[PDB]
């Protein structure tokens, strides 16, 4: 169980990553079951004809 | 104090120098305990490392 301190969320460099800070960065994030959107999302507005979910 | 006098054979020592370039091509000069020591304080372990910075 090696580990290291957790670098900030912002970090984007060759700084090794810890899994709090992936957890802090999925944070912010939609999971595939049941998201909450929020502000304004976009979607693409398809055919008028279309069939499906 | 730390090669001695006379017309004596050159049996080699211990020598207490610290980590560095004194280190290379000696070929019979043995280190000291606490120069090993010294440097493998400051080195990370394969298992359960702590890396810091």
């Amino acid at each position: 169980a090696t580990a290291n301190v957790s670098p900030s969320t912002a970090d984007n460099t060759l700084a090794l990553a810890t899994t709090a800070y992936v957890k802090a960065n999925l944070a912010d994030y939609a999971t595939l079951v049941s998201p909450i959107l929020t502000g304004d999302p976009r979607a693409v507005t398809t055919s008028v004809t279309d069939n499906d979910t | 104090d730390l090669n001695g006098a006379g017309l004596v054979a050159s049996t080699p020592t211990p020598q207490n120098d610290a980590y560095g370039l004194v280190w290379a091509g000696d070929t019979f000069y043995p280190p000291t305990r606490k120069s090993v020591y010294d440097k493998i304080e400051t080195l990370a372990t394969k298992s359960g490392a702590v890396l810091t910075g």
